[PDB]
């Protein structure tokens, strides 16, 4: 029905601005909804920043006092955030979400954008085979992975043969340390299968318009 | 402003069983034209909240009609009539009647199910790293039940605790299991300096370890 997609910058200086934007499909913006801003921090702690709803008419918490512009383009059929004089404190994932004004009524959010408000140096990773120990092959299944080290920010999105081995597959939350992030996944597969089928891990850092494609060879002759 | 203050904290259900989430406002939701604005909301693992519910008791838009909400007043009630393992998640409720808009704290369910021991692999730094300057080594333990586990390194069998960074799943709602991925990383000249590598996984499903381990420069 109605679909909402945020889109922005990923990666704020301090003491910047963040500037988001909401794309509205399958319906009016000048129509029925309040169009929110809520943003999401560890812990499952949810905060609502403001609205503005189908007359232009807008709202905001006041903890964000006077750092906060909400503000639409009905040609474009879009909705805005701009948050002024980030800190750390406001790296979060920010999500718009249309509630039908009458009744709080058919809620539809975005998928989420993350904003890191950060000073560090965006940096692409390095992906790394990780191919099982000979040892560990001579069972009915087998597991491999590939680690992704060294970027920032998040997120990267990391796949198995383009999509098509999406089962057994545990992609597990990045770690971060000195202002970089290291990730890994790993994919089980029946062990007859391989080395005839193969398997590559596809990563992708937007931040850094980065692709890297890596096949996964066996440890041992190949 | 108003608190939305969400009990238990968490609850673990087993496929098929009732569940129960309450949700106190420190204020009256009743507004001037008599209606509520309580909702509750869904968050699955890795997506945004979703709609379940709106006006304190009103079904939302294409929700399984399994979810019910309750109350009036401060005091509200979602239930589930029958859990399913998709159903796993974070319940948020949420007031529209008092300036400024809050959510409650949030209440995680968790699928209970059978103990399930950890699947063991571990992994020896690439190549291509190792031509870098670091080395990674990694350990995933996959697919068990209960959370809480224990994983342990060792290099030529004594205990490492320093440069290991351990990251978990969420639960999965095909099996609801979890899994961890752990990673012991050094130098590529201390790694090129020892031998044996181990991970070692302890688990309530036995008392005993499963070890998994490698010798460096053996395939």
């Amino acid at each position: 029905r109605v679909q909402l997609q945020q889109s922005g910058p990923g990666l704020v200086k301090p003491s910047q601005s963040l500037s988001l934007t909401c794309t509205v499909t399958g319906y009016s913006i000048t129509s029925d909804f309040a169009w929110n801003w809520i943003r999401q921090f560890p812990g499952n702690k949810l905060e609502w920043m403001g609205y503005i709803n189908y007359s232009g008419f807008t709202s905001h918490n006041p903890s964000l006092k006077s750092r906060i512009s909400i503000t639409r383009d009905t040609s474009k059929n879009q909705f805005f955030l701009q948050l002024n004089s980030v800190t750390t404190e406001d790296t979060a994932t920010y999500y718009c979400a249309g509630l039908l004004w009458y009744d709080g009524g058919a809620g539809s959010w975005g998928q989420g954008t993350l904003v890191t408000v950060s000073a560090a140096k965006t940096t692409a990773p390095s992906v790394y085979p990780l191919a099982p120990v000979c040892g560990d092959t001579t069972g009915s299944s087998v597991t491999l992975g590939c680690l992704v080290k060294g970027y920032f920010p998040e997120p990267v999105t990391l796949t198995w043969n383009s999509g098509s081995l999406s089962s057994g597959v545990h992609t597990f939350p990045a770690v971060l340390q000195s202002d970089l992030y290291t990730l890994s996944s790993s994919v089980t597969v029946t062990s007859s299968t391989w080395p005839s089928q193969s398997i590559t891990c596809n990563v992708a850092h937007p931040a850094s318009s980065t692709k890297v494609d890596k096949k996964i060879e066996p440890r041992g002759p190949t | 402003d108003v608190v939305m203050t969400q009990s238990p904290k968490t609850i673990s259900v087993t496929i098929g069983q009732p569940a129960s989430i309450s949700c106190k406002s420190s204020q009256r939701l009743l507004n001037s034209n008599g209606k509520t604005f309580l909702n509750w909301l869904l968050q699955r693992p890795g997506q945004s909240p979703k709609r379940l519910i709106y006006l304190g008791t009103k079904l939302d838009s294409g929700v399984p009609d399994r979810f019910t909400g309750s109350g009036s007043g401060t005091d509200f009630t979602l239930k589930i009539s029958r859990v399913e393992a998709e159903d796993l998640g974070v319940y948020y409720c949420w007031q529209g009647t008092h300036f400024p808009y809050t959510f409650g704290g949030g209440t995680k369910l968790e699928i209970k199910r059978a103990d399930a021991a950890p699947t063991v692999s571990i992994f020896p730094p690439s190549s291509e790293q190792l031509t870098s300057g670091g080395a990674s080594v990694v350990c995933f333990l996959n697919n068990f039940y209960p959370k809480d586990i224990n994983v342990k390194w060792k290099i030529d069998g004594s205990e490492r605790q320093n440069g290991v960074l351990n990251s978990w799943t969420d639960q999965d709602s095909k099996d609801s299991t979890y899994s961890m991925s752990s990673t012991l990383t050094l130098t590529k000249d201390e790694y090129e300096r020892h031998n044996s590598y181990t991970c070692e996984a302890t688990h309530k499903t036995s008392t005993s370890p499963i070890v998994k381990s490698f010798n460096r420069n053996e395939c």
